């Protein structure tokens, strides 16, 4: 039976799941983003007032690892909850017609900015598009940190290199990836508030895209 | 494309605007009509939208005169304008000729009114099909008329949503010259064969006429005897 | 697409332009009407836009004569043109026949005027629904009429924004042949069930007629007695 | 979209073309009208475009007869065509009935002329609002009329650019049955409350009537006494 | 967008089609008119396209009768049709009333003709402005009329390309009740103040009337005396 | 409650926050950009009159590090304040309809040039788009300086290389990145003044995109 | 006060600044471009009649450095003055409406070719777009010269390489970058004259994009 | 854009459709007309498409009566409809007034017919220019008329492809009151100055009238005497 | 004075300069292209009948250098003269209006194929676009020859490599770049004749894009 299958899908992910996600985003998630931003600002203030030698290429700073891992867990939770909202919307796209597409256009307009939250902001793909990566840092910030740090640490340790600008580039990689955490948390706050606004204004058409009685037909 | 104006043929020579008006007919309630021994009947389902509706009011069987009756399906406002045009046309023929000798030209005047608006720009078609049934000096007549204006005379038919099902059951079960009780029983069984089971038939309208008599609307109890 | 002209059917046979004109109705104030023992009444909410507005002026219950009355919802300019067309049509029927024997054809003439503009290109529909209430020689009649032209006769109804809620409350609570005071009390409770609580009902209009009497507007104090 | 034709409803049932015509009203000069004890007055600001303009010429208060007057705002060419249609309509009612007994139907004829062009294709609406003020056999009447055709009778109102200010001040300060000097002083203070301070009110037009008298334009010095 | 039809308001309530017809006016030659002591005059520049053109032919000052005259600017074919409509309208008023008592309604009939084509679809506006000057029983009148139909009565004005400059100089220099020679000298200086220096004023047309006299065209030598 | 959530969002970031940002941009930010431009011009004048040997590949000039770090902090402040304006606008995008989109088009037109300020001008992404990077230098100018400097310093120090054009390329990297700071500060001044103009002209529709009484409906 | 801020912006960069820039471009700038083209032609004539050995990979020719540095200073002045014109236009883009966009379309049409002067002709970005770099050489010609020269000098000096085509590629890099200076000065002359023409024809709508009296409204 | 309808002004207030109709005139053969001592003449080139064409047939000089004549350039079908409308209009003026006293109003009726089609939707303009030449009670008149309807009276002109060249030569060489032989010699030299050399002038048509005489077509030999 | 500046521009580059360029292209340039094609065909016939050993990797063939340098000088002259035509057209683009754009469309249609002559055919840019390089060889043919030759000569000389297909790739690089000269001269002949045709048909609208009397306005 087909209507039984559609009913099992739509009873699996009701509107209350997505609205509970919106309650979690309005209450706890934005405070978590602000806390990650403050940790990034404090770490960047630590890095700004430091002069590095060889010994800073011998160990990785665990504060920055904690900030980046915290931001990674944040982006994981945001991506999974955004996919929950996306599934709640996407299992109610109605029968494809060449008419009556007001609510369908509402659904595609909300799915487009949820795609912008996932792709363009969280950077959760293998490769960025031809539009680039407009996010300052992606889903996999900590691997980028460890790779770009490990290349410079290999160049400094080896006889090691004698370029002082390499040693300053070490400090600059540390400062720049904390700076990327700051900018990415700010843009993620903006995108999350935009998604919350669009859902809370458009959920009536997101759930019921086609209503309407055949009053004229009898 | 070939699509959004009444005055434009397709490359295959179709009017999609007219067939779209024919798609308006399929959202209406199912009605049927059939000939029997010296007579003809009409049966019609109804949407009962709520319990606050009047029962004894706007009815799917409408009299066109004491010897022509009709049922409609489709856009209900267009359908009421059509039934009133049919009544005025019947009374004009009675002024001109003293009587209505052939129902077919009443149907033809209604159908030419419907065809005229599948041709001229700035009007839309009539999204209504009609079934006419009655007695004239030829005998019992039974017609349908559609948004294109196409007229057909039948032994039995349906219009509306369950039309195909009600046709197919009659495509197995209809016989000529049944007595009236058997013909109505066959019609009620035909109307039940179009429902999706679980859903049950509430009280429908039935009219019938025999040769030498005027109309006869069943009241609700006489209908209940067949449910 | 199938969307920006009155003369274009959809591939399912719908006129989206007409249904958009029906969406125009839902922005008006809620009004209701109901039949009671030997009579019929109308109740209407009002937007009171400011304190500088005249109370004793443009009113949602309008008399069509001494034996037909009406309420409207939707575009107010269209609604006033409609009520004046209804008044002129009632007076034409009185000149022709000496009296108004059925309210239904007054409603039919107004509804055919409304249907005529769901069909011809270059006009738009009327974005108004109406409720007619009165006494004729059949009894108490109560109708509504919509932008499509569809006529329905009821025991009780609403039009306007809170229509559904009011209908649902009557779908639990309406009984026939109530005395007039109980019927008005049921109507005021119905109108209160459509508001969003906290928001309270300011003074509405109520009209009523019993058989053999003329028209009767409740003044504001007699309305205050039921709030 | 639903946007560039007068005959197209929105999916919410709005006519954006009519509301755009209502946006033309907001570019005109502010005028107000108010009822007072046994009478009614009109006050109107003016753009004085240059010093080469005639003062004693085209004036924002226009007489419709000796017992109806009017002010306009919006497109001035449409407004002059409207005032001349109102004058011809008043004189037609005087030929037919010997007198003008209710201003309301003069307003209704003008408003039906304005409503007729919010419906038929190939015409645009009238981008003008009007205020009518006068004495009839009911008493002092005061109206406004808008591009949609909507009629409202008021105690006091404005039209034009500063309308929302002038209403709001009247929404604090208007009282019924003021003597005439106090009512004009209230109106001048209302008109000053719509300006942006620094900018000062040059000489406005004021007309008024009391019951049993004819019309009375203030000359400029009698206006200067209140500035 | 809101741009290519006369019947479409903008979202701010503007008709860009009419304002484009007003832009058509700015490509014509500059003409001016001014009142003086018991009289009124008109002055007009001319494009002299070549030396093969007739001087004593199509002239920018046109007589409407012996007691109304006019100058035009804009599309010359529309302007000629307008001046001929003004002449026919003046002669119709003379047949009906024996005389022309107010020039203002001749201007109003021309302006209503111009306004009628800013409203109905399938016509374009008239791309012409006009200045009317004459004596009536009120006194010397001086008007302009524009593609919208807006009428203004003035002490002095221009139309055409240099209009603004000719207005601004008059906005410094015009005085009432000048003798006629001084008024023409002021007008010639005004017309010279709109040229771009180096370019010099060839022989312009000047007409004028005083109260109690008829019409009077300066010949070219009497014009040369002021250059 | 849903309207409570929308009200908490819109009371979080009112119009006064964005207008305070515009006051900060008109008063202090443009003067800061001009000061960074003058520091870049002075540093470029120092570099232009210099001849480099091996010893200039042994130390990094701290003047250029100060100029680049100052420009980096400038671009951080500009990006965060631009995101503040973007959030103030984006939490007021109304219910998605196929009509009444004058103010909505105003909001998208302002968000498009704020996107141009962030993406195309500040260069605050991981990768530039297929349109390229039309900014002369990005958000991460100092890392580009240290990397492109460190490659040449590795080639010069090592026996070091004997190419004199490599030694001149060292001087040219120093001069070119100060030149990039000059050009980027000029273009950033232009973009900031464009954003200030668009906000101060369009803020009435940015805050209230859909007004309008149902005068005709009663 | 908001109108005070808009007035301070528009009194900062009036029309006379941009018109003084146009006077500088018509008088001195085109003569400077022609002089740089003649210096490039003379240097290319010197290079064409020369046969190189190892010793030409031991020193960098200072004539070509002078030509490239002169062209770099030229492109800097052209970019800054083009940004001045761009700012004068961009701070007068009016209130965004869906109408009355004749002068607004004039402003966008002039800003598009000023963008073509800056991006496509001066090459003043980090990376070129997907349309490529249609300029023959960019803003940073001298760094491209020193880098592409230094690679070949490293290959020639090292035992050095024995490929004679490498030695001819040295001469060819010298000749080709002077050729790029010739072609780029020619195309820059064309773009500058196009911008001068468009400004001197369209400045009345560039400054006042929306005029018009409400004659009909009173 | 502002481009494909007759009823749409440009943002500069131009009708591109009318000027496009004026570009149709430039593809016709060159004709000229000039006044001389007590008379007026017309000269016209012809395309001789083949040797199989009749010479003594459809000719570029057409008589409108015995005292008005005309030449055309542009679309030849429109031009023939125009010349026949001019003939019917001249005969109507002769029925009404007994004679044709001014050619100018015959030209005005033709030009108003041409202007009427630069305004209403659903018609195109006439892509033809005309030159009228004749004697009336004022004297020798010479006109041109264009697709816009603009009328000009001249000493001498051309229409057609070589018009500019023929004007420029007349802009150096025309003198008033020449004898008829010298005037025709000047005209033939003018027509030769518009050809591209190598290409030579085959036999053109020439008509002429003096005051007090009737019409006069030069036959081909008398034309050969001037080649 | 503004009209004085426009008049100085339009008197600098009149129509006679571009028409003299068209006379030079119809008379001498096509014969020069055919001569370069014949030299390329003769050189390719020399290369086709040759078997190479190690000694051909020890010297560069000066015949191919002469052919490539001749083609480079040809493309320089063609690019400069095409820019002359482009400037003559581009300094007469009139006031930007939303009407009367017949001659303006003619001017853009001619500038588009002059852009196709410069960009797509001469290959006179730094990087080719996303459409690629549809020319077989570019403006800088000789540097491509010397670079791709020098890599293979480095691989052959070094003990040198023992791959015989490398030695055949040496011969194939020589033959292929002469083949590129043949194909590029053929396509350049086609593009030059197309530009000559378009100019000689459209120059009346190229010089005067907007004529027309206000006959109706007086």
């Amino acid at each position: 039976k087909r209507a039984a299958l559609i009913q099992n899908l739509r009873d699996s992910y009701t509107e209350t799941s997505s609205f509970a996600v919106i309650e979690e985003w309005a209450a706890g998630t934005l405070q978590e983003i602000e806390g990650i931003a403050k940790a990034a600002a404090e770490a960047h203030g630590v890095i700004r007032n430091s002069t590095y030698g060889r010994a800073q290429a011998e160990k990785s700073p665990e504060q920055l690892l904690g900030v980046l891992q915290r931001y990674q867990d944040l982006c994981h939770n945001v991506y999974c909850q955004a996919e929950t909202i996306r599934t709640v919307i996407a299992i109610r796209i109605p029968e494809h017609k060449e008419e009556d597409n007001l609510g369908v256009a509402v659904q595609h307009a909300v799915l487009k900015i949820i795609d912008e939250l996932e792709i363009k902001t969280l950077g959760s793909g293998e490769k960025s598009g031809s539009g680039g990566a407009p996010t300052p840092i992606g889903m996999y910030a900590l691997r980028e940190y460890l790779s770009a740090r490990s290349t410079v640490e290999d160049k400094l340790l080896g006889g090691g290199s004698q370029s002082p600008s390499l040693l300053l580039e070490l400090r600059q990689i540390d400062a720049d990836f904390m700076l990327k955490v700051e900018l990415a948390t700010t843009h993620l706050s903006t995108m999350v508030r935009a998604v919350i606004n669009a859902y809370l204004l458009n959920w009536k058409k997101l759930i019921q895209p086609r209503t309407g009685t055949d009053h004229m037909f009898s | 494309a070939y699509d959004r104006a009444i005055t434009v043929f397709s490359p295959d020579g179709r009017l999609f605007q007219v067939e779209y008006a024919r798609e308006a007919v399929k959202k209406g309630s199912t009605a049927l009509g059939m000939k029997f021994a010296n007579g003809v009947l009409l049966i019609s389902d109804k949407k009962v939208r709520s319990r606050l509706i009047e029962q004894n009011s706007i009815e799917k069987i409408q009299l066109i005169d004491d010897y022509v009756a009709a049922v409609t399906s489709g856009l209900v406002a267009d359908a009421r304008v059509l039934v009133d045009f049919a009544r005025i046309s019947a009374q004009q023929e009675k002024v001109t000729y003293g009587s209505l000798v052939n129902i077919e030209n009443l149907v033809k005047r209604v159908a030419d009114q419907m065809q005229q608006y599948t041709q001229y720009g700035g009007v839309r078609p009539y999204g209504v099909s009609l079934i006419f049934a009655g007695i004239d000096q030829i005998g019992p007549r039974l017609f349908d008329c559609d948004p294109a204006g196409t007229i057909n005379e039948y032994k039995a038919t349906a219009i509306g949503s369950g039309k195909d099902a009600v046709v197919s059951f009659l495509e197995r079960e209809y016989k000529e010259n049944l007595p009236e009780k058997e013909a109505v029983t066959l019609g009620i069984k035909a109307l039940k064969s179009s429902l999706e089971e679980g859903e049950e038939l509430k009280a429908p309208e039935i009219a019938s006429i025999t040769v030498g008599n005027k109309y006869r609307i069943y009241d609700q109890e006489e209908v209940k005897k067949f449910l």
